[PDB]
């Protein structure tokens, strides 16, 4: 606690943490209940939302979208690359995760009914936290006391867990969402920082760009121990503010140190 | 040599090999296979909630296949930013490259992506600038930009965020 405080002091914003050992169930909480901005650590729920569906939709991954530029924003980088031939739903689910890819988190909100389908799958397994109110690029505002587009650490792990670890999804649903996690490339300095490096981590990173606004969170499967689940989520009061990965690293070490990893 | 740069995705052209790329580049900044397929993608440092980047596309798989598409993010600064939402709304579909740049400022804007689906050929080139307000070109997080795009050197749509 004394630490986290400290750390928040020094960042000069408010850190949120919350992680469970899902072995022992210890959990370390530090602001688990407030409120912070999603940015694109929405597009993790995403593709879970989609697999989902895909359980209720035969072929849904398979299916072929055609977008043309319009559909393009900025931080498209799998997208913009196959405009000229389109993206299967798995396709454009993989560059959401693995590469916070903007237009395809977009094209698949849209396969879900928007910002209002994700948040009612999110409802639909036990989160009453969650809310997506807006699509890409718009959510990122991060205005400090909105609750457009944000969740609590603690739902965010809760919710994690139920998805890669517990029975929100069938089980080859559910090992494809690991999967996409595990292959995440945007999460090297953030959770996968405070961790051995012989420790599997799946995990799906957010940044605002605004407001000291960032996040990460994560499924740790340390050596020999049954996995952890965290969220580490930071804000600032100035728009100027800027984010570190830094800190959220180092928040991310006292959780695991709380829960004695 | 360091990570993927501007002046690296300059010094690439269109034209050539998946070797002459990646000796540029630097291997060890380049991906292929995967989400890419056969395209070679090229990071920088971190910025959005990812990283600067190049992507490159070739004619073919083949191992003698050319550069055929070069993109980019935050790896290009535009010169003199000065793109305004006024401006903006006097872009019109139609308009030549020439008459775009004029309108939003001829220092305003960076090469997203440039395509050319015969080439070696330029017939059907593909062409989307990016464009920056004042302040637009950031960290990669922009305040005020535009995606401007064209075919064949004429522009077929727009779209902006943030613009005022």
């Amino acid at each position: 606690a004394e630490p986290f405080a400290k750390l928040e002091q020094d960042f000069g914003g408010s850190i949120g943490v919350y992680a469970m050992d899902t072995g022992s169930g210890a959990t370390v909480s530090y602001r688990a209940e407030e409120r912070f901005p999603l940015c694109s650590s929405f597009k993790g729920f995403l593709a879970a939302a989609v697999l989902a569906r895909s359980q209720q939709q035969a072929g849904l991954l398979d299916t072929p979208i055609r977008y043309g530029k319009n559909a393009l924003v900025p931080w498209s980088p799998i997208s913009e690359k196959y405009l000229t031939t389109g993206m299967t739903v798995a396709e454009l689910s993989a560059a959401a995760v693995q590469y916070s890819d903007n237009a395809a988190a977009n094209l698949l909100l849209k396969e879900l009914g928007g910002p209002a389908g994700l948040t009612a799958f999110m409802r639909s397994i036990g989160d009453t936290t969650f809310r997506l109110d807006r699509w890409e690029l718009e959510l990122n505002s991060a205005i400090p006391s909105d609750a457009r587009d944000t969740s609590s650490p603690r739902a965010v792990t809760e919710s994690l867990q139920k998805l890669t670890l517990g029975s929100a999804l069938a089980a080859p649903q559910r090992q494809q969402f690991v999967d996409w996690l595990k292959g995440n490339t945007t999460g090297n300095h953030r959770i996968r920082a405070a961790v051995p490096a012989d420790w599997a981590v799946g995990d799906k990173t957010g940044t605002c760009g605004v407001y000291g606004t960032a996040n990460d969170y994560a499924v740790v499967w340390p050596t020999g121990r049954a996995p952890i689940v965290l969220a580490v989520y930071t804000r600032a009061p100035n728009k100027d503010d800027k984010h570190s990965e830094a800190v959220i690293a180092a928040a991310a070490r006292l959780a695991l140190e709380g829960l004695g990893v | 040599a360091g990570v993927m740069t501007g002046a690296k995705f300059t010094q690439i052209q269109f034209g050539m090999t998946r070797q002459q790329v990646l000796d540029i580049a630097g291997a060890e900044n380049c991906e292929t296979g995967g989400s890419f397929g056969d395209s070679i993608h090229c990071r920088g440092h971190a910025a959005g909630d990812y990283y600067a980047y190049a992507t490159f596309g070739f004619t073919s798989a083949a191992a003698d296949a050319k550069v055929d598409s070069k993109s980019q993010e935050k790896l290009l600064a535009p010169s003199a930013p000065t793109l305004t939402l006024a401006k903006f709304n006097q872009v019109t579909v139609g308009m030549t490259r020439a008459q775009v740049l004029a309108t939003v400022g001829q220092g305003s804007c960076t090469t997203w992506s440039e395509y050319y689906p015969a080439y070696p050929s330029t017939a059907g080139v593909t062409l989307s600038l990016s464009c920056f307000d004042v302040d637009g070109y950031s960290t990669g997080f922009y305040r005020g930009s535009a995606h401007l795009w064209f075919t064949d050197g004429v522009l077929q749509g727009k779209r902006q965020w943030d613009l005022v």
